Parts: structure tokens; C-alpha cells; sequence
């Protein structure tokens, strides 16, 4: 009874962590993109305070 | 109500939906119960609660 | 004498014959109307003399349809004469597309109860009235504007969400720009978007779209 | 059970592999935006001079 | 007066400098009334006139010498677009090959001088003042410098 | 100013009937939908009558 | 964007752009009632009517005519306040709270007074 | 320095006088009453003026909130007092005490 | 009828009959979709479509634009092949054989090349 009971667990088992290893899979890669594009918005918004500051340093 | 008042009856209202409501509302009838929100897509169980 | 006195600035824009050197003025008259009455005296006269009208109206400007140019109305006699190849192939479904949005917008809500291809036609005529807005001060390549409305047109912004259109445009422009280049140099060059250059723009966006983040955490790809 | 366990570790390992791949092109495209910016501001101090 | 000094030049209707930056060496002189090319001395229009706008270039397309006729209430981005159709001859300018490049020409009829100066220093900004003239006849000016400035 | 009113009008009533239109459309749907209701219903009232 | 900064531009554009849609659909909401209206344009209709309401503000000059003492507003409070209006934070205040007051403080202060809690 | 707007359909409906609130004003305000009327009717013609709008908006609403209803029977209450036969003049105390 | 006579008038009322109906039907065709009509709705479509098409002609100025020449219909013939087309005699024949055609000759020739 245990056997039969261990293998319906396994079972269980090995579908859902056939399932959880796609959801790790894409809750990894969507942290990473996340990183990439906040690394790429912040290099944008320093490039553009440093064209403004050049701006107000090429005035002065 | 009409027949029915002709033929030495009371009518006890029920309405379904809100206008019926409105309207009974304006002429001061008494409504026992009313059930609405379902009249455009009405299911088994409001029929069953009514019945 | 003053339909004449316009008709006459105005007809001194022509482009001229080769024996004559082949050169060209463009007039680009500015006309501006009192409660949009286009049926006034002077817009009535200059309206019959131009070649074409971009009539730009205060609704769409408030509903942030900028530059607010209302697509209805406004013509170009000329046309597909004035354009490069690429941008005629790229822009030809353009108007249809647009007209049949307007048409579908009174069913924005409905979305569920039209059939697919009405809320195909909805989706995409969405995105590019996203797509034709512009910033200010900002013109665009014809190049640009080519690989732009490839994206409206091709269905590359369906997947993506309304609200980010303009910003993933930008940004694929941008990448496009910085790592491809030879797409707009064919472009540019060759005035037709060919075959080979079409795919591997179409390969660009599809890695863009794999980098790229929508505003509400979704993603674009597929 | 083992075999779905070992794929999965598979998985992850991939994703790792992936994930520095993905952060390594954002690190090449942030710093040649920096760079592009930065001469474009240069260009623009030029064009104020 | 006529010629390629006018370029990055604020003249009034009757072509003298009003931007202070001195006098401006005249090619030639043009009658204002000279007649318009006749019928059978032009060609189709078939070169593209891009003005950086989407909206225009993909719906209502302008070729060079056509008259595009620009209409609609104030403060609905007319100025904005002429402007930005200015700023985008810039790469053509920067072509170098007459062919491609597009001289501009601004006429400004009763505006008040400083939005003259605004338009003027947006040109600067983009680089469009290097292959643009600007053919000013503020508000303060006479009925006439207004009706003979375009 | 009745030109004004007037215009102002002719744009209510443009609205009103781009929205009436759409509603007409809509309640064409909801017709068919519930005649397939009244359809599906059917064969369980015939069979709980008989 | 450039001289006001991007905050203040794009609320400004989102409140114009609000009170748009909601000039727009006045006419529908007259005929046939708000009802009919999808939902998305039900809340931008509330939204827009609390927009509305509180661009006006008691004036140091209107005293005279409403026997209120005027308020005045800072900049920056204003941009956050109409932030907030156009993201639907104060949808669940009646519009009365936001008719002729000065800042967040006096809405909250209002919207008590009314039986509310900003 | 203001005016007083009359109008017929606002006559025939049994508003007298005919004053559109919305549009009638006195440019001298508050100057004009005696305190105890500028206390009582301080933004008496704003309120008739967001009531009269909050009608027109409300005229087909299905339910409305309960401060809606509030500012609607306030109104209807207010405008029916505002109503004045010709020939019965108020003493100030008396508008006051109306008004209040 | 006192002009152009009565089967002219008869026959260009049912056309115009039966493109008014279609362009009726156009609204819901658009939205709700071409199989939410009824059978006889389904009909008038396919013979108005037929019906538009036919109108449609190979013109002397298109020669210039394509190769093939323009086509001359007498009225009599005109007459009597949208008479023959409003009673869906043509129904069956695919939608393509009714453009840029002249008389009923033409027809069935680009019917055969279908
Ligand atoms: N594409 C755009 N995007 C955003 N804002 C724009 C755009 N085009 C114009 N604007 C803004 O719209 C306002 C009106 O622009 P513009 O002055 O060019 O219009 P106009 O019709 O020529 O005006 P006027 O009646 O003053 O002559 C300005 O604030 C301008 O900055
Ligand atoms: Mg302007």
C-alpha cells in the first residue's frame, strides 16, 4: 500500500516539477530581461543628463 | 389585475427586473419580492428561485 | 481680386522642366480656421488651389493624436507620385486600415462580441494611430519612417500592447540603428525594402521583441 | 521522478547559461549607448561653441 | 535682391536685413510680379519632398513643387510641422549634392517678433538656419510689408 | 449664435446615432444568442414533460 | 516637456486628454445615461468630473462674492494631486469634495465633512 | 454691474422670477447684503448653479450615490424657495430667515 | 420608361434594388461576421456581388495600363444580361469571371478560362 501510494506521490511529483522546471525556467529570464532593461533605461537617462549638464556648461 | 379583479381576486406581486420595479414603484404597489440583474442573460438557478 | 492674389503666389510653385534646369519650389501655405470652418472665404480659395490639404484639427490634438492631423479628410493629389518605393509598398494599406478603425471605434467596448476579423481591424488600427504620432522637433528619415510603418503595417505591433507602441517603435529604431545599419543603408540606397534586407529586419524584431519589456510586465514576444 | 528531476536541473543550469548570455548583451548595449550619447553631446558642445 | 547670401538671413519684405548681423551681397534683383512658369515649361512632380513626419509622408505625401496646403485652427501644430519639415532637409543639406538638397524658405506674416525669434532659434537648434531664410513681416509692421512679404 | 447651437447639435446627434448604430449591431448578436439559449432549453422541457 | 519637465507635461497632457473624452461623451451621457456607457468610460467619467471640480479653487479675490478666504497652491503639490486624480486614487470621494478647495489637505479636509475619508 | 437673466422657459416651469441662476450675477457681491444675508446665502447662487448641473447630468442615472440624491434634494428644496408670487415683498429679516 | 423604355427602367430598378440591399447587409457583413446573415441573405450578397462586378468594364483608356483592349456593350445586350443576372442565372459562376468584361460573350469566355 505504501508502494502504490509513494508511486501515485511520484507521479504527482515528476509532473509537477517537469512543469515547475518551465516556470523557474521563465521566472529566471524575465528577471534577467528585467535587469537588461532597466540597465538600458538607466545608461539612457545618463546619457541625457550628461548632454544637459554639457548644455548648461557650453552656456555658461 | 383587471380579470382578476373581476373575478374577486387580490393580485400578490412578484417582479422580475428593474423597470417592472420603477413602475409599480410610481402606482405605490406593494411587491412581495423582486429579483433582478439577470434579465438579459438569465440562468436555471434565478428560474429555480423564483419557481 | 483676392482668390487672385493667392492663386497667383501660389502658382509660382512648380517644378520645372528639364530644359529649365529641373528645379523645384514646394509650397507648404498655412491656413487657420475659425472654429474649424474650412468653408470660410480664404480657406475655401486656398483649399481649391493647393495640390493637397492636411487639415489638423483640435480634437485630435487633445486626445494626443499628435501631430493632429486628421486622416479622414486630408489629400494628396500628387500622392504615390511623391513617394520612394519602399515607402508605397509599406503604405499602402495605410489608408483602408485606418478608415475601417474609424468605422470599428464606436465597437471599442465590444470587442468580445465582434467577430475575429473586426477586432483584428480594431487591434490594428489601435496601434497605428499610435504609430503615426510623433514628438515635436523630432522628424524621422525616410528610412525610418520606412522600417516604422513596416511595423504598423506587417502586424509586429500586435503582440505588442497599445500604450507601449510608441515607445517600442523608438527603441527598435533606436537598436536597429546601432546594431543594423544596413537595413537603413539599403533602404536609403536602393529606395525598396528587398527581400533579404525584409527578413532580416524581420529576424531584428523578433530578438528586439524577445529584449523588450512591456509597461505593464507582460511579454511582446510571438 | 529522477529523469524529470534532472531535466529540471538541466533547465536551470540553461537558464543560468541564458541569463548571463541576455545580461552580457544589456552591459554591450549600456555602455555603447553611453558612448553614443556622450559623442552626441560632445557634437552638440561643438555646434554651442 | 536675390541670391545665396540670403541663406541663415532675417530680411524684410523688401529683402534688408532686420537680424543685425550687416548687409546681405545681392546676386541679382527680381520683380515681385514676374510670371509663374507656363503650362508647357514644367514636368510631373515626382520627386519625393520627405518632411519627417509619418503621418504626412505616408498619407498625404508632398513632392517637390507641389503646393501642400497646411489648415486647421490655431494651436494645433501647423507652425510645429513646417518646422519640423525644415529641420529634416538638414541631411539632405548635409548631402552636398544640389540635386538632394532643399533650400528653405520661412515667410512670417503678422506674427509678433518674439514668436518670429522663437521659430528662428528652433531652425538654429536643428542646424536649419546654415540653408534657411526667414522673410519677416511681424504685426507692428504696414498692411503693406505684410501683403508683399509672401 | 444659432449657427453655433446648431453645429453643436448636429455633433450630439452625430454621437447619438454612432452609439445607437452599435447597440442595434450588439443587440443583433444578443438575439441570436438567446435564441440558441431557447434552443439548449428546449429538449429537457420536452423530455421532463413527457 | 522641455521647460516644465516630463512629470508636469504629461499630467497636464493625461488631464487634458481626460477632459476630452469626457466633452465627448457629455452629449451620450445627456441622451441616454451613463449607464450605456462601457465600463472603462464610466471611470473615466468620474474621473474627468472630479477633474473638473477640482480645477476650480477659492480665489483670494472671490471672497467677496462667496465669503470663503482664498487658498493657494504649490506647483508641486498641484502636478502630484492631478497625478494622483488621473490614476482614479481619489475615485472613491464624491465630486463635491473637489469643488472650490485649495490643496490635498483641504480635499481630505472637505471629503470628511462630507462623511468621506481621503 | 451684473444682471438678472429672465427667462420663459424657466417662467412657464414656475420658477418666479425667471432668474437663471447659472448665468445671473452682481458684480458687487457680498457688499450688497447685510451680514446676517451674506452669512446665510455666502455661495447660495454656486450651489444652485452645481445643482442645476448636477440635474442635468443625473437626469437619466439609474441609481445614484447618496450624496448625489443629498445634493439633489437640497437643490429641488432651494429652488422651490427662491419661488416669490409678484407683489409680496420680503422684508430683509425675512429673506434671512428664508434663506436660513 | 417614357425614354430609355420599360425593360430598361424594370431592370435597372432591380439592380439598384438589390445593391441598396447589399449595402444594407454591409454593416452587418462587417461586424458580425458573413454566416450570422440568413440563406436569403446569403443569396442577395453573392448576386449583388455578381451584380457589382458586372458593372465594372474593360474601358479604351485601360488599354494603356494593361494590354487588353475595351469593350463596346450595346444597351440592348446590356439590358438583357443584367436581367438574366438579377434572376441568379449566373449565380453559380465564381465572382472573378464578372470583372473588367463586356457583354455576356465575355463572360463565358473568362468563365471557361475559370
Ligand atoms: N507633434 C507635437 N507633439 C506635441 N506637441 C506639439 C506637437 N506639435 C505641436 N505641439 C505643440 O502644440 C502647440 C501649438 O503648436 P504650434 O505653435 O506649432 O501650432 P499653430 O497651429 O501653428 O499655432 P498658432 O495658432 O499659435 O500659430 C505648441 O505647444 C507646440 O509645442
Ligand atoms: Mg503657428
Amino acid at each position: 500500500e505504501a508502494m502504490l501510494a509513494k508511486t501515485a506521490a511520484d507521479n504527482r511529483k515528476s509532473a509537477e516539477q517537469v512543469a515547475a522546471a518551465q516556470a523557474d525556467y521563465e521566472k529566471e529570464m524575465a528577471e534577467a530581461r528585467a535587469q537588461a532593461s532597466a540597465l538600458r533605461d538607466e545608461a539612457r537617462a545618463a546619457g541625457r543628463s550628461v548632454v544637459d549638464e554639457k548644455r548648461a556648461q557650453a552656456s555658461g | 389585475f383587471s380579470l382578476l379583479r373581476d373575478e374577486g381576486k387580490d393580485p400578490v406581486l412578484y417582479v422580475v427586473g428593474r423597470k417592472a420595479l420603477g413602475y409599480f414603484s410610481f402606482r405605490q404597489r406593494t411587491v412581495v419580492e423582486s429579483w433582478t440583474g439577470f434579465s438579459e442573460r438569465p440562468t436555471y438557478e434565478n428560474a429555480r428561485e423564483i419557481a | 481680386d483676392v482668390f487672385y492674389l493667392h492663386s497667383r503666389l501660389l502658382e509660382r510653385c512648380a517644378k520645372l522642366s528639364d530644359e529649365l534646369g529641373g528645379g523645384s519650389m514646394t509650397g507648404l501655405p498655412i491656413i487657420e480656421t475659425k472654429a474649424n470652418d474650412i468653408s470660410a472665404f480664404i480657406p475655401t480659395n486656398v483649399i481649391s488651389i493647393t495640390d493637397g490639404q492636411c487639415f489638423l484639427e483640435s480634437d485630435l490634438f487633445n486626445q494626443g493624436v499628435r501631430p493632429a492631423i486628421n486622416v479622414g479628410v486630408s489629400v494628396s493629389r500628387v500622392g504615390g507620385a511623391a513617394q520612394i518605393k519602399a515607402m508605397k509598398e509599406v503604405a499602402g494599406s495605410l489608408r483602408l486600415d485606418l478608415s475601417q478603425y474609424r468605422e470599428l471605434e464606436a465597437f471599442a467596448a465590444f470587442a468580445s462580441d465582434l467577430d475575429a476579423a473586426s477586432k483584428a481591424q480594431l487591434d490594428r488600427g489601435a496601434r497605428l494611430v499610435e504609430l503615426l504620432k510623433q514628438p515635436q522637433y523630432s522628424p524621422l528619415a525616410v528610412e525610418e519612417q520606412v522600417v516604422a510603418i513596416f511595423l504598423g503595417t506587417q502586424g509586429h505591433l500586435d503582440s505588442v500592447p497599445v500604450e507601449d507602441v510608441q515607445r517600442f517603435e523608438s527603441e527598435l529604431l533606436e537598436h536597429v540603428k546601432a546594431s543594423h545599419s544596413d537595413i537603413f543603408d539599403g533602404i536609403r540606397e536602393t529606395k525598396k525594402l528587398s527581400e533579404e534586407a525584409e527578413e532580416k529586419l524581420v529576424s531584428v524584431i523578433n530578438e528586439f521583441k524577445k529584449g523588450f519589456q512591456a509597461s505593464d510586465g507582460s511579454s511582446v514576444v510571438v | 521522478l529522477a529523469d524529470a528531476d534532472a531535466m529540471h536541473a538541466k533547465a536551470l543550469a540553461d537558464a543560468k547559461a541564458e541569463s548571463e548570455k541576455v545580461t552580457e548583451e544589456a552591459k554591450q548595449d549600456s555602455e555603447r549607448i553611453a558612448a553614443q550619447l556622450s559623442e552626441q553631446a560632445g557634437s552638440e558642445a561643438e555646434r554651442i561653441k | 535682391p536675390v541670391g545665396d547670401a540670403f541663406l541663415g538671413r532675417v530680411v524684410n519684405p523688401l529683402g534688408q536685413p532686420i537680424d543685425g548681423q550687416g548687409d546681405i551681397a545681392a546676386e541679382t534683383r527680381r520683380a515681385l510680379e514676374l510670371q509663374a512658369p507656363s503650362v508647357v515649361q514644367r514636368q510631373s512632380v515626382s520627386e519625393p519632398l520627405q518632411t519627417g513626419i509619418k503621418a504626412i509622408d505616408a498619407m498625404t505625401p508632398i513632392g517637390r513643387g507641389q503646393r501642400q496646403l497646411i489648415i486647421g485652427d490655431r494651436k494645433t501644430g501647423k507652425t510645429a510641422v513646417c518646422v519640423d519639415t525644415i529641420l529634416n532637409q538638414r541631411e539632405a543639406w548635409l548631402t552636398g549634392d544640389p540635386k538632394q538638397q532643399v533650400r528653405c524658405v520661412y515667410v512670417a506674416i503678422g506674427q509678433k517678433g518674439t514668436t518670429i525669434a522663437s521659430v528662428k532659434r528652433a531652425l538654429e537648434e536643428g542646424g536649419a538656419m546654415e540653408y534657411t531664410t526667414i522673410v519677416a513681416a511681424p504685426a507692428s509692421d504696414a498692411a503693406g510689408f505684410k501683403w508683399l512679404a509672401p | 449664435a444659432t449657427l453655433r447651437e446648431l453645429r453643436g447639435r448636429i455633433r450630439s446627434a452625430g454621437s447619438i446615432k454612432k452609439i445607437t448604430k452599435a447597440q442595434e449591431l450588439i443587440a443583433t448578436s444578443r438575439i441570436a444568442k438567446a435564441q440558441a439559449r431557447v434552443e439548449a432549453a428546449r429538449p429537457y422541457a420536452a423530455e421532463i414533460t413527457n | 516637456p522641455a521647460i516644465v519637465g516630463d512629470e508636469h507635461y504629461r499630467v497636464a497632457q493625461e488631464v487634458i486628454r481626460i477632459l476630452q473624452r469626457y466633452k465627448d461623451l457629455q452629449d451620450i451621457i445627456a441622451i441616454l445615461g451613463i449607464d450605456e456607457l462601457s465600463e472603462e468610460d464610466k471611470q473615466l467619467v468620474n474621473r474627468a468630473r472630479r477633474i473638473e471640480r477640482f480645477l476650480s479653487q477659492n480665489m483670494m479675490a472671490a471672497e467677496q462674492f462667496t465669503g470663503q478666504p482664498g487658498s493657494t497652491v504649490p506647483l508641486k503639490e498641484t502636478i502630484e494631486a492631478f497625478d494622483k486624480l488621473t490614476k482614479g486614487e481619489f475615485d472613491h470621494l464624491p465630486e463635491q469634495a473637489f469643488f472650490l478647495i485649495g490643496g490635498l489637505d483641504d480635499l481630505a479636509k472637505k471629503a470628511e465633512s462630507l462623511g468621506a475619508k481621503l
